[PDB]
């Protein structure tokens, strides 16, 4: 049986340059499906607009890290 | 151009990635592009008004230039999730 037709579907194609200070981001965080082209996840700033961040830069690993931790 | 938005993508039964339909989202007010060599389907009028959650059409496959999603000839079974 085939699996990989139940993957979400929403996706980046582009993602934000510049790092953004962790006081401008709420607490929303989703990981995009690893069938998306480009792996991203989703934050929310505190205007509610949801952006695509690239994992790889080191301020999104950063601020990923730092939503761990309560 | 504030044109980091998700986007929903069409799936496909081949196995193969995501890819957006055409070239073009909305995002904060933008009608932005996707990046030139995305991933993306060209689909006929007529197959994007019968598109649904399950592949009924043989869709062609392309790579986003300048908004448009230029067709290389490879065609895929896709469909949409809602």
């Amino acid at each position: 049986q085939p699996v990989g037709i139940n993957t979400s579907t929403t996706c980046c194609y582009r993602f934000i340059n510049k790092k953004i200070p962790k006081q401008r981001l709420e607490s929303y965080r989703r990981t995009t499906s690893s069938h998306c082209p480009r792996e991203a996840v989703i934050f929310k700033t505190k205007l509610d607009k949801e952006i695509c961040a690239d994992p790889t830069q080191k301020w999104v690993q950063d601020f990923m890290k730092h939503l761990d931790k309560k | 151009a504030r044109c980091a938005c998700p986007a929903r993508h069409l799936n496909n039964t081949n196995g193969t990635v995501l890819k957006l339909l055409g070239c073009h989202a909305f995002c904060n007010g933008t009608l932005c592009t996707a990046p030139d060599g995305y991933p993306c389907y060209n689909l006929t009028a007529q197959q994007v008004r019968t598109l649904t959650t399950y592949p009924n059409t043989s869709c062609a496959v392309g790579v986003c230039m300048k908004g448009t999603c230029v067709k290389n000839g490879t065609m895929e079974q896709c469909f949409k999730t809602p």
